[PDB]
């Protein structure tokens, strides 16, 4: 009748007991309903499948309370530091044209709301209307390690065909994948500014995610297996170093 | 020194089935007066569906700051894909989701 | 609950490779001009691509995770108002027999 | 009303057309050239290279022991050729870039003079861009306008 | 006894007959809510006062 | 043989489950028995199982739990964790 | 309320009208914007009849209001008194019109002394949001309660 | 006969055929067991190779790697 | 509401004024493309929304199992067989007016017997 | 629950219990009032957690 099931550590039965977490890999709107100038929050905690284990988080943010005019949408990007427009961001992914960003953002041409509250984002993506000056304006505005501008716009390339989005790839070219991606994300925050959508619910069980022994001691084995591979790198670093055997 | 060499010429693209293009990595095609299939060498038949009529702005190219030789092949004229004895193939489609580790 | 039981997770390589033989268009070729009415397809949160006959294709994934092919633990959803079929493969869903 | 455990005595008490054929090309030509595509983002439906006039230019633009990490092959191939292509007169400008995803299974039916048809199996892809149809820019000058 | 549970059947179904009445008067949108709440408030107000009537 | 199939949370959202086999599938009183729902659903896609297995290995040793308060199968549930007992024969 | 006037319902209305707090958006079912060169005609066939009547150097762009009869009804307001309002706000740099009760169709027109647009848009917030028709500030939802 | 509908008490038999073959506490054998069987070989092969780098004036390297593991 | 781009450019056409013709005008800021104006209307912001209530009506959405079903006509085809639904406009001041969309001919017809 | 259909504004949906306790509650039934269990626990909870800071 031992059902068994545990583990037996220095003869004590230990259990571990089911974690609970939430999913990612998933859009997310919710309201703020406080005095802040951001009226929707479009979260999606971004992560691969397995390996690292990546915490980075995009956010697009709807700023401007209802009944203000100047409605305009700025989402942040990891490694940089101030937040910048979407439509600046597709300027960085090779859209230069408007006519194609709310062909990517609103799938709809009858529906003349979206577009209309497009309307600034397209006004300040009229201010900048390069490629090359959207890559050197978020070389300039995050990450000052780069010191040379050559190596900041190649740099932030690089970020954004790597560190933005870790989902879906990290290779070079997929740039306009992740465009349709992002316009994506914009329908579902201007569509859930629209009050045509209900909030987010984060109550829903099936948007939890629950944590066995198998993930655990993934992570665990996962973190202690790097660790013995940069100590054993170490000791064979003072090896050929120290000259021994 | 770039040079153009015709363009006139007129390119179909194809997008083909996997297993027929790695082994492409020949048969004759028979235009039907707007139905056209492939009669392969022993095997089957494919009829390939026209895809997209009207293809413009799209362009065949080779090739031979560093300036390189450059060749330009034909205008692309018509966007194609083969589509496809059947069951062995559906088999072999079921076959494929049988891949396990050790 | 007593039949409630944890998903292990699969592999979603299959399932995409599988889904592209059926004329599932990737998303770097979609026009919302040229095809409106096309149902996007999402496997683990990630956009493919699309697909401008859902009905067929769903029968089809559905007879086939019927007879065992597929593993049972991966849950899809079609959401028609939405106009989207996720596609769960991951662990730590929980699910139960019915 | 009440549960029935005997169910084991109870169990056991009861059980026209036109044919044209296709040749592969020999794989010297193959060998000698690589074939790439081209596809134009200007909405334009026209724009053939004739009228892109001439003359056509398609051109590319002291530490002790310590570690490296490490990289693969064809990602690298394809990361040190990070300087794309442009093709001018001497004034149209069009800057291609690759496409990669659209790799997978391209054959190409080039027709000749004949009803027959040469396939060419598809190197790569790459989509060109008009670009500078306006004329004009700032970097700086745009930074400062910005902060209005 | 048995005539009470007929009566208390009979009493729930008539409450059950006076939602379904306010539950189509509601959905043919002739029924006005009255000030300080809305169509949906005061429709739940009365259900929930209808049933609490009939439990009581 | 397709007779099965597991269901988590996010399908659930898209299906329409039925209680009692005999009882909701077919189409059509004693005063001691509850009163039930009806069947004017047609699209049933899936049928429970059992409703009561829905509780969990606690709750399922309370007799008629039905006819009980929730608050005392609560509390039979946290009392269920620490009676005396034989827990093993070894 | 006062021992004199109790048991009134009339009178508790005229309070309520007196301190619950109303605005120009309440009103307000859709706004729109014309450009209308001269300042007297105007294209618009059916405010002719408003051309007509409410006449007997500007700016070419014409802001055009349409208010909800049912919300002038709930909230006593007269198109009359409105215009009182905004003339009595802005004086004299925006000329104003408005419809008579009778239309049936309520509308009301105003116009100024780069782009005219973004001016008259600048005008549509402080028109919804800072004109306050009737009532003291920061009451709602009077309810009468015997 | 055989394609007749099924009852209500006859569905406890297809219980019986679940906890036969599942179990009360099988999720985390289940778990674990893939843990062991794939986590392993994953969490190795995903980071096995280190190599040092070493420089003498003609320039060298080292390299080291993990394959297949083994559990006892 | 409801504006043009540009030819090549792709971009807006923001609004000019011509003051030699007195006539609206469609411009672009970044070339020389202006077009002619065929309306004087050009901003509509339209407080009191009562679109989208009807939202998400697809050619399949007879086909959805977990809609209900009801026995009334349709007042064209006259078809018994139909799936009801109430507005998808989410809001605090929505209605609960049924949608009928009829399963022969795709029409919605309401039931409200106020207004029509 | 996923056992009912959508849009369904009727009583025995929205949560009416008219069963009793002699004659037992369905499932449908016996979920809510379990919700309304766990709510009582919950709310006396915290109201006993405020009860002794206030009384501090
Ligand atoms: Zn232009
Ligand atoms: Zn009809």
């Amino acid at each position: 009748f031992d059902m068994g099931g545990y583990f037996i550590i220095n003869g004590s039965e230990k259990v571990l007991i089911a974690q609970e977490r939430s999913a990612g890999n998933i859009v997310q709107v919710f309201k703020k309903a406080a005095p802040s100038p951001i009226s929707h929050v479009a979260e999606i905690r971004s992560a691969l499948e397995k390996g690292s284990r990546f915490i980075s988080t995009l956010q697009v943010k709807l700023y401007g309370r209802e009944g203000s005019s100047a409605r305009t949408i700025k989402a942040t990007l990891p490694y940089i530091k101030q937040d910048i427009p979407i439509v600046i961001i597709f300027r960085a992914l090779g859209i230069i044209p408007d006519g194609e960003i709310l062909e990517h953002i609103c799938y709809d041409v009858n529906d003349w709301q979206m577009l209309e509250m497009l309307k600034p984002c397209v006004e300040d993506g009229f201010v900048i209307q390069d490629r090359e000056t959207a890559l050197d304006f978020i070389g300039r505005r995050g990450t000052a390690l780069g010191i040379k501008k050559e190596k900041r716009i190649q740099y932030a390339k690089d970020i954004l065909q790597k560190e933005f989005l870790p989902h879906i790839t990290q290779l070079e070219g997929f740039e306009s994948r992740k465009a349709f991606f992002l316009g994506y994300m914009i329908n579902r925050l201007l569509l859930c500014a629209l009050d045509r959508k209900d909030q987010d619910d984060r109550d829903h069980f099936g948007k939890k995610r629950l944590d066995l022994a198998g993930p655990l001691l993934a992570q665990l084995f996962k973190t202690l297996f790097k660790k013995l591979t940069k100590d054993i790198f170490r000791y064979m670093q003072r090896t050929v170093e120290e000259a021994h055997d | 020194d770039l040079d153009l060499e015709r363009s006139n010429r007129q390119v179909w693209l194809v997008r083909l089935p996997m297993f027929l293009a790695e082994k492409w990595r020949l048969g004759k095609i028979r235009i039907n007066k707007s139905k056209i299939t492939l009669l392969l060498n022993e095997p089957h038949e494919y009829d390939l569906e026209l895809t997209k009529k009207v293809v413009e702005n799209e362009y065949v190219f080779t090739e031979q700051t560093i300036p390189k030789k450059t060749a330009i092949v034909g205008t692309v004229c018509h966007e194609c894909q083969v589509m496809p004895y059947h069951k062995i193939v559906e088999q072999r489609r079921n076959i494929v989701k049988l891949n396990n580790k050790e | 609950s007593l039949m409630s039981c944890i998903s292990v997770g699969t592999d979603p390589m299959p399932i995409i490779t599988f889904l592209s033989e059926w004329g599932m268009e990737p998303l770097e070729d979609y026009v919302p001009h040229q095809s409106p009415d096309a149902t996007r397809v999402f496997v683990n949160g990630v956009w493919h691509g699309v697909h401008r006959n859902p009905a067929r294709l769903m029968e089809t994934l559905r007879t086939l995770r019927r007879k065992g092919d597929i593993n049972p633990e991966v849950s899809m959803i079609r959401d028609i108002r939405e106009k989207e079929l996720k596609i769960f493969t991951d662990a730590g869903r929980v699910y139960r027999p019915l | 009303f009440i549960k029935r455990d005997r169910m084991r005595r109870n169990f056991l008490r009861m059980r026209e057309y036109n044919e044209f054929p296709l040749r592969a090309i020999p794989k010297e030509d193959l060998e000698n050239m690589r074939t790439h595509l081209l596809k134009f983002q200007s909405k334009k439906k026209i724009n053939p290279v004739t009228d892109f006039h001439l003359p056509v230019r398609l051109h590319r633009k002291r530490k002790t022991r310590q570690l490296k990490v490490l990289d693969e092959n064809a990602k690298k191939l394809r990361f040190e050729e990070f300087y794309p292509w442009v093709m001018e007169d001497f004034y149209n400008t069009w800057v291609g870039s690759y496409e990669a995803g659209n790799s997978d299974s391209y054959v190409l039916l080039s027709v000749e003079d004949d009803g027959s048809f040469t396939m060419i199996p598809a190197d790569k892809v790459y989509k060109f861009t008009a670009r500078n149809k306006y004329a004009t820019l700032t970097i700086d000058e745009a930074e400062k306008r910005m902060d209005k | 006894d048995g005539p009470t549970m007929r009566e208390i059947t009979e009493t729930i179904a008539e409450a059950k007959k006076k939602v379904l009445d306010v539950t189509k008067e509601a959905q043919a949108n002739l029924l006005t809510a009255k000030h300080g709440m809305t169509l949906r408030e005061s429709f739940e107000d009365n259900v929930v006062r209808f049933l609490n009537e009939a439990r009581d | 043989e397709g007779l099965v199939e597991y269901i988590d949370a996010e399908e659930e959202e898209s299906i329409l489950i039925a209680m009692q086999p005999e009882d909701l599938e077919p189409a059509e009183v004693d005063p001691a028995k509850r009163i039930r729902v009806s069947h004017h659903a047609t699209t049933f896609t899936h049928c429970e199982i059992h409703p009561s297995m829905i509780l969990g290995v606690a709750a399922s040793i309370i007799p008629f739990p039905d006819h009980n308060q929730s608050p005392r199968n609560t509390y039979q549930s946290a009392m269920g964790k620490q009676a005396m007992g034989v827990f093993l024969t070894n | 309320l006062e021992p004199g006037h109790a048991a009134d319902q009339e009178q508790a209305k005229l309070i309520r009208s007196a301190i619950e707090h109303t605005t120009l958006k309440s009103v307000t079912i859709a706004s729109e914007i014309y450009y209308d060169p001269d300042p007297r005609s105007t294209v618009i066939p059916e405010d002719e009849e408003i051309i007509q009547l409410h006449f007997s150097q500007q700016s070419p762009w014409l802001l055009r209001l349409e208010l909800d009869r049912a919300a002038m009804n709930d909230k006593d307001l007269t198109m009359g008194q409105v215009g009182e309002r905004i003339k009595q706000t802005f004086k004299n740099d925006l000329f104003v019109i408005w419809s008579e009760d009778n239309d049936e169709k309520l509308i009301i027109r105003c116009r100024v002394v780069a782009e005219e647009d973004h001016m008259l848009k600048k005008i549509e917030n402080t028109m919804l949001e800072n004109i306050t028709l009737r009532g003291v500030e920061n009451i709602e939802r009077v309810v009468m309660m015997k | 006969d055989e394609s007749a509908p099924i009852t209500a008490e006859d569905s406890w038999a297809v219980i019986s055929a679940f906890f036969r073959e599942k179990g009360l506490v099988s999720q985390q054998l289940d778990s674990f067991n893939q843990f062991v069987d794939y986590t392993l070989q994953d969490i190795i092969c995903e980071d096995s190779t280190l190599i040092l780098e070493q420089l003498a004036q003609i320039s060298r390297k080292y390299e080291i790697s993990f394959g297949k593991i083994y559990v006892t | 509401t409801t504006f043009r781009f540009c030819r090549d450019c792709n971009n807006m056409l923001y609004p000019r004024e011509d003051k030699e013709n007195n006539r609206l005008l469609f411009e672009c800021r970044t070339c020389s493309y202006v077009e002619e104006a065929g309306s004087p209307l050009v901003y509509r912001h339209e407080l009191i929304t009562n679109i989208g209530e009807t939202a998400g009506v697809v050619q399949d959405i007879g086909s959805d199992p977990t809609l209900p079903r009801s026995d009334r006509e349709c007042p064209k085809c006259h078809s018994r067989e139909n799936v009801f639904f109430q507005s998808q406009q989410r809001r605090k001041d929505t209605s609960m007016v049924l949608f009928f969309v009829c399963l022969s001919c795709s029409h919605i017809f309401t039931s409200d017997q106020k207004n029509k | 629950l996923p056992h009912f259909s959508k849009d369904d504004y009727s009583p025995e949906s929205k949560g009416f219990v008219e069963n009793s306790y002699l004659r037992g509650l369905t499932p449908q039934e016996f979920f809510f009032h379990a919700m309304g269990g766990r709510e009582g626990l919950i709310d006396t909870a915290v109201k006993t957690a405020e009860t002794g800071y206030i009384q501090r």
